[PDB]
């Protein structure tokens, strides 16, 4: 089981508890009318990020494995990235990198404007 | 030779070998047995062994019955694949071999009233779970279970060719054994349970005992030799001081070095084995004679007749009690 | 009458396209699992895998297959397998696997009057398994198999465990030399990956290890080597090439085992247990062959504080090796 | 309705020439690429090589295989792609592939109304890596797979990344203990050979050592004890047993720590960074014990003079060992 | 003109039944067989089998293959064999084997006129031989190719040596590094099985072992250290400590050389010459650190005797060695 | 489409792939060239080299001349499967392998007027034989032979496509050797006359070099370096008695173990190669200190002024000896 406490512009994910077997996590973005967005994901160990087209250049995310966290700093932001913002937890072998079905463990929602 | 080719069409006209013989109607009955030409090597660390056999069934097909000048046709063995035969595996085996060179290692004889003898040469690597409390004094019986993988005991049943203590027979030269010692075979068939239904099973468990020769000489011996060694040091004198150091700190290297080297081809087993508390105990021995020195050292110049009375007691005591246990330890697993 | 029974069999195979699945451009066909574990052989840390044998049985409905006028299940020869059509599933995080041939190809093919199809496989796969070896040997592992559809997607095939959590046999009778199964799990759930979802279904293994062998192994040695260094602190100062002598073995033999115990495990980048207690080792001895030199260097002009800064080390060093040793007991259990 | 689907595959299956590719005599027909990379399993310096699995997935246009009245797509059972035309693709740096067979070969065959064929396998191939070991352990590799089409040349086929910069997903799943993956790479170009011009698509990934496990292992125990060495410098040179037995224990214990760690690696003839700094440390060692045999050999006669040369000593040789490291980690970072 | 040898051809295999032997229900048909070996490559004494390649001759007469009107053998490609009946000819001790396949299948079919079949095949052969090993390192083996036929009995089938003695060709030429052939050896016999007898051919080699390789790595250390170990009879009895780490360093050394040595072989259970040899050295070493102990004990109150039994030491341990070596080496050549 | 399909078709049509081009009437010419694409690795303790390479032939064959719009067929590889192609094999190989991935690594082309490419690609294990006697400054010549396996020189003949230098061809960044460079090749053709007939064969011999800075730095230096130590020992004062025993014990163990962890990677040969003449002169030089420093010893309290010139003498004796043995041992082994 992994816990996922949201804070935070740049949000904070500090996850705790079995991050061995979840070794990756992506954020998400929820817009009021549309269904929920990939924005970028994250390797603990590998370091190894991969972003949206949309927030390419824009957005940036790090890791920290001396607290287990990882940070979202957002720069040059716009009206279009007024979204309730989401951290989750990717399993091993759960398969595309994208969708959030394949995530198990979501963090609580934190708003944006 | 063209009637042959004639009864061979007749005999496979709209045969069907999807169907076994006697479906609906009767249990097929297999009569196998095996004849072992090498029994190959043990494997402690993987836990298995290595087996070459001439596996040999036999079973009747009344589709099969024909009349001509001959009453048994010994064919080539592609045919064996235009009929039904038996789908008889090992339950224990691992990774088998069917040898192929220069052919397929197969043969097929009919006889006229329908009979059929099918063999084969086999290489099975097959899993004998082996317990190693008595090493290097244990002994393991590794068996060979094989049957039916889809037929039920309701349609296929397995009997072995004759008394069962006569089925398996193993070849008199063939022994590819380096470490162990085969004794003897107990042959044996029951009934296994799965969610699939119930099965026929054979089972073969050969007898094997380990030599112990190698073991005595690589590990048994040096020990012995370096307990000798560190009692040895009992003789020199109180003055010397720097040699009683450095016969105990070496006597007690050799036991550690011995002690490390002695599981270099077992699995890592989870309990003790004998050698281990035979290594444990000469390790005892060791370090207590040096804390013998360690004792006579401290009280050379305050109680010399103390310390003196203390080595001469030693002189016979350690030597005794190596004695004594080296004969209980001997009669506990030489004897078992 | 084996002759009826062939006229229904070449009937049931007459015209049947093996291409297509069981009611295709329809409802997905649901396929059950089964496994009967027979044996997990070896678990490597070197190569982050496990080695597992089993018997896989899947059921399914084939409505083309359904017969009438036979009250039995019809058992065929293994070979009709190739006449039929089967799903295309395999395990995702195998890295070698093959079903066992000898001495025919150990596959069965059952049917059922209704259509219901049985087939049933013995595979012997290597699976890969990612171990977290930070607390070796006092780790606890989680190796899984994962099942999957190759082809068909959530909108043509469904799997599920046929029986629940009573699917999966024979893991209580698994004995394994270095590892204890505390449990195991069976997850059932979908996968989205570019061309769509597919069904998955988990088996999961949780493994802890035996401390018994490393105890008896690498623990006792170096323990037993450490002490034997203090019996320097024992000797009188004078006697320079005993003690000298005893730091250059002492030395020798823990590098000796060092490199034995390390040609054994994967190059990791982190620091392991094992490896933080044999480094304590290596720095009491060489602690201890300090002290000697220093004591040693001042002995000739001030004697009695060197027979004092020996009389000292004779209790310091056991209660710092206590205290080392309590910590790190406290730390990893 | 199944029969439909049937005779429509018959009739698309009729007439057709699995020895022709698409457009036979034509415009070449062009096939986009997409990998996933599953793992990569190992990477060898020994062998000069990496094993990678992956699903590869092909796209082409095949005008024969149209088909109308179906607005669906049509995935078909695998033993289909038997009686199709595929690309001839090879990888050019491969030594050893196959694809994974259970249950079934892992392949897919999905079919669209226009034509479109989608070809997917499951392979893992040990590809070749040559590697230069002149910075190891703090060296850089770029290691490619090399995709080509063997048969057809320029004229007859083309290849493309489909999707661009995105036909290769995957990489976050690569885990490699002694390793880290720093960016990856996509290549599409021609290769002229003696036979003709073919196209080639290329993968690289620039993979970066991790440190940690040499600092640990192998500098500290050089490091100190060239500063143990040192403490020869400030003993009284009367005291020959004492420093003639630093001298020689320093110089057996670099000897030993070279040839119980050297000897793991392939024979190369060249330098490595690893190998000049242990040589360097045995030259400091070599060149403490010479200086000393030379104040004891010259003492007797001059006093004022050895005690000279130890009390330069003492400065000298910390401070070019700092700059000899400081020469090494700049050069080598 | 092809047309007519094609004709000849496809006349030859119209009415042909290949599960039927040649004169099938009469005499039984007899086969003569050449060997050319090429190499035998690693003989290996933990596996106990050696490696073999070799060209392989069959030469039967077929009557159903005879044919007219042609003045040529017709060599066929190779594929034709597929449709012709062959022996079945198998290795009784082989444990794994395989037909080279590259570029093609190494398979030759040559038709005569008068119906005669040559059927050539390059096979590569690993071959069981249990070695006795009780003379390691000057020991002599000999290992054997066992030939027969699998299914045809002695009234079916009847194998001879075609050519006599020079049915084998390429001994002389063999290279071996540790090893070199002194001899072949051809014979046939009958083999009764329980489902009858059959033909059997033995093809066997005598090998000798090479003794140099061993004697510059394994005696001459012992030789070395046996000598080093009386050195402390000439160094003056009042040094305790050097005569002491003298002989303890040589018993240490020799216990080492003999654990070293005795894991690159096969755990037989019985005694090698080589055993025998470091047994004996181990003694000699032994012996020398007793007579030491037992000078210690009585040179305080009788040091004359102890110099005395030092002098006689002197004489008595290299010519009781001399004797040793005397005695080993007229036993094992 | 259809046309090209009827042409196949209409090729096919009575064509026989059991026969020759020309069987009967005239000699089936093989032109043949290689493309190395990479030149693996190495073993001396197998004898043998890895070699990767796209193998071409060409011949002509009568009976499949067409007509139609293009002038050459480039067709699938399943078409080689249906037609005549020569069995060349190589007869120094090991275990090839014919590459499958993702489908057969073969091309087929036929022209208009008869005439056929057929090139595969193949990874082949070769024997190469080796004489270590020089060892690590050795150089060898790697051969790789190959030739009908079945038909003789009167039925099938094979040739060079271009000139024999030109046609086999190394691509430039194909290099896999490790401790190897490659100086060259040679290239040649011959007749070699067997059981069954004579045959034509095709060699090439790749001439290799080792290169010898890993021994340099891993066994050379070692050694020498452990020399000048023991030879330091000369220079100790007489009253260092333990120093010099420390100093004599030290190097001959590290020699040793030097000594005896060098014929690691060697295969078990029955004669000595340079680096062990070098090891046991090494050898021989620590030693003869050591037996120095025991005669210095002997003479010390008895004879003070012998055992000072001994060591007087040796200190120059040694160097100058070392240094000689070392220019010759160069001298020979590098204008080999
Ligand atoms: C080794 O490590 C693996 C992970 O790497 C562990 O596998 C996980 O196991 C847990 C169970 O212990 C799984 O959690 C369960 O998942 C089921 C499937 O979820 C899918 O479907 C649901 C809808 O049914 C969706 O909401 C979801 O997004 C998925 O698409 C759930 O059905 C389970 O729900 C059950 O528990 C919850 C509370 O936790 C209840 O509310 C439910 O009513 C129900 O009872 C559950 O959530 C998890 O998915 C597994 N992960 C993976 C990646 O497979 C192994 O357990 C571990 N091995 C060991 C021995 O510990
Ligand atoms: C591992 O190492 C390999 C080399 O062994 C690296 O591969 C090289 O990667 C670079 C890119 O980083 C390649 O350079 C590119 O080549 C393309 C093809 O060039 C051929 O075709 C064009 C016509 O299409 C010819 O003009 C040319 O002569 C060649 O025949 C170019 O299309 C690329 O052009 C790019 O840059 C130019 C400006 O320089 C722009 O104008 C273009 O729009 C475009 O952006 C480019 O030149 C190089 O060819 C690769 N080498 C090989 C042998 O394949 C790997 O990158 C490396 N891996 C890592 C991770 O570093
Ligand atoms: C490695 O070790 C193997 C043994 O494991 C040796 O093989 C033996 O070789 C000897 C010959 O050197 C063989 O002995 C010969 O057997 C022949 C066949 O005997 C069978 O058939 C005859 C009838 O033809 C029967 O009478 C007999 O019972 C058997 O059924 C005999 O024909 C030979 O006869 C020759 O010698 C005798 C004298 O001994 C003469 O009287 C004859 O006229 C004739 O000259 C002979 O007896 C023996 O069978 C082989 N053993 C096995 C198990 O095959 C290898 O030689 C050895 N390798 C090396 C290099 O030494
Ligand atoms: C590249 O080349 C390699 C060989 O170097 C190929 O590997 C062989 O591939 C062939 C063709 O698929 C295999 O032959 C087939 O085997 C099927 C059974 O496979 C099982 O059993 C064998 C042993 O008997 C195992 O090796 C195998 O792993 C399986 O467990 C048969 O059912 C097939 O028969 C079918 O075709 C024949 C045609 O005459 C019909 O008569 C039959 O009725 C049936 O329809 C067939 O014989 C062969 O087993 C493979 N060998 C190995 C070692 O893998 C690669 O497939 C090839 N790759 C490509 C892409 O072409």
């Amino acid at each position: 089981q992994v816990q996922l406490v949201e804070s935070g512009l740049r949000l904070s994910c500090a996850a705790s508890g079995h991050t061995f077997n979840y070794p990756i996590m992506g954020w998400f973005r929820q817009a009021p009318g549309k269904e929920r967005e990939f924005v970028g994901a994250i390797s603990w160990s590998g370091g190894s990020t991969s972003y949206a087209d949309s927030v390419k250049d824009r957005f940036t995310i790090s890791r920290d494995n001396a607290k287990n966290t990882v940070y979202l700093e957002m720069n040059n932001l716009k009206p279009e990235d007024t979204a309730v913002y989401y951290c989750a937890a990717k399993g091993r072998y759960s398969g595309g990198l994208y969708y959030p079905t394949n995530y198990d463990y979501w963090g609580q929602g934190t708003q944006v404007t | 030779t063209t009637v042959f080719t004639r009864i061979l069409d007749r005999l496979l006209d709209g045969y069907d070998n999807r169907l076994r013989p006697g479906l609906g109607e009767r249990v097929t009955e297999v009569k196998t047995d095996i004849f072992v030409t090498s029994f190959g090597p043990v494997s402690d660390h993987d836990m298995e062994y290595t087996i070459d056999v001439f596996f040999r069934q036999s079973w009747k097909d009344e589709r099969l019955k024909f009349k001509g000048p001959m009453t048994v046709l010994r064919l080539n063995n592609l045919m064996a694949s235009k009929i039904w035969t038996p789908d008889t595996f090992f339950h224990n085996g691992k990774k088998s071999v069917a040898h192929n060179m220069t052919m397929p290692n197969k043969l097929l004889r009919i006889t006229e009233d329908g009979t059929l003898l099918y063999t084969m040469r086999l290489t099975v690597r097959a899993e004998c779970p082996m317990h190693l409390e008595d090493f290097p004094m244990d002994a393991h019986a590794c068996p060979l279970k094989f049957g039916s993988y889809a037929y039920t005991r309701a349609e296929v049943v397995y009997e072995w060719t004759r008394e069962p203590a006569r089925s398996v027979v193993v070849a008199e030269d063939g022994s590819r054994l380096n470490q162990y010692d085969l004794l003897g075979q107990t042959v044996d068939s029951g009934i296994v349970q799965s969610s699939t239904g119930e099965y026929v099973v054979m089972t073969t468990h050969f007898h094997l005992k380990r030599k112990i020769g190698y073991f005595v000489i690589q590990t048994y011996l040096p020990c012995i030799m370096t307990v000798i060694l560190s009692q040895v040091s009992f003789w020199l004198n109180r003055e010397s001081v720097p040699a009683r150091t450095v016969f105990g700190v070496t006597t007690v290297l050799t036991m550690t070095t011995l002690s490390i080297s002695a599981r270099n081809s077992l699995p890592k087993v989870a309990y003790a084995t004998a050698m281990d508390w035979f290594i444990a105990v000469c390790y005892a021995f060791v370090f207590s004679a040096l804390i013998e020195f360690a004792t006579v050292n401290y009280f050379t110049k305050s109680q010399p007749a103390r310390a003196a009375k203390i080595d001469r007691l030693s002189r016979i005591a350690f030597p005794l009690l190596f004695g004594i246990f080296n004969l209980v330890y001997w009669a506990t697993y030489l004897n078992r | 009458n084996m002759s009826f029974v062939k006229e229904t069999v070449d009937k049931l195979l007459k015209g049947y396209d093996i291409r297509l699945r069981p009611d295709f451009g329809g409802p997905p066909v649901c396929v059950g699992m089964n496994i009967d574990i027979a044996s997990i052989d070896m678990v490597s840390e070197v190569n982050m895998d496990y080695t597992l044998t089993m018997y896989f049985q899947q059921y399914w409905r084939d409505k083309r297959l359904a017969y009438s006028g036979i009250p039995l299940n019809l058992t065929l020869d293994n070979r009709v397998a190739d006449q039929l059509w089967v799903p295309d599933t395999y395990f995702l995080n195998d890295k070698k696997s093959f079903v066992h041939g000898v001495t025919v190809k150990n596959r069965m093919i059952r049917l059922h009057p209704d259509g219901t199809v049985l087939y049933g496989l013995r595979i012997t796969t290597t699976a890969a398994c990612m171990m977290d070896l930070r607390r070796y040997p006092l780790d606890e592992q989680n190796c899984t198999l994962e099942i999957e559809s190759y082809g068909y997607t959530t909108d043509d095939i469904e799997f599920y465990w046929r029986g629940g959590d009573k699917a999966v046999t024979g893991v209580e009778r698994i004995e394994l030399p270095q590892f204890s199964i505390v449990e195991h799990r069976l997850v059932s759930r979908n996968v989205v990956f570019a061309t769509g979802a597919y069904p998955r279904l988990s088996l999961s293994f949780r493994l802890k290890r035996n401390i018994g062998y490393f105890i008896l192994q690498t623990y006792m040695p170096s323990i037993l080597i450490t002490i034997l260094s203090w019996v320097s602190f024992w000797i009188n100062y004078d006697a320079s090439a005993a003690r000298v002598a005893l730091g250059i073995t002492t030395v020798l033999t823990m590098t000796t085992i060092n490199t034995h115990l390390r040609e054994t495990l994967p190059k990791i980048p982190y620091v392991k247990a094992i490896d933080m207690y044999l480094m304590g080792c290596f720095v009491f001895v060489f602690l201890a062959l300090l002290e000697y030199a220093f004591v040693n260097y001042i002995f000739f002009s001030q004697p009695a504080r060197a027979a004092a800064i020996d009389r000292w080390s004779r209790i310091v060093f056991p209660f710092t090796f206590s205290l080392f040793n309590l910590v790190y007991w406290l730390y990893y259990v």
